[PDB]
């Protein structure tokens, strides 16, 4: 019937807005993840030239 | 007095014109809000 088909497009859409909503989700959640690993390598430089200046004193 | 007299007539006159325009519209409106409930109740028990 019309009326249950049309309902169960909003449920559609509500599908739609929970995939849209996953996707933003996925983009935080690596941008963070970008941040956090490029931080760590940058530490890994940091000593790495501290200990290379140490040994050159 | 019948300066007065005529201004007030046609007052009212272009009165009725413009609330019947306005009228007529919300009518409808009303109509369609409340047969598009029934529309909407098939399965509605969550919120929206």
């Amino acid at each position: 019937s019309q009326s249950q088909g049309i309902q169960q497009l909003l449920q559609a859409e509500k599908r739609a807005a929970e995939k849209v909503a996953d996707a933003r989700k996925r983009k935080a959640r690596r941008l963070k993840q970008a941040k956090e690993e490029a931080q760590m390598e940058v530490e890994q430089y940091r000593r790495e030239r501290e200990q290379e200046f140490q040994s050159k004193q | 007095n019948f300066e007065k007299i005529e201004n007030e007539l046609k007052e009212i006159n272009t009165n009725q014109e413009a609330l019947k325009r306005n009228f007529l519209e919300l009518t409808e409106l009303k109509f369609i809000l409340r047969k598009t409930q029934q529309f909407f109740d098939e399965m509605a028990d969550p919120d929206l």
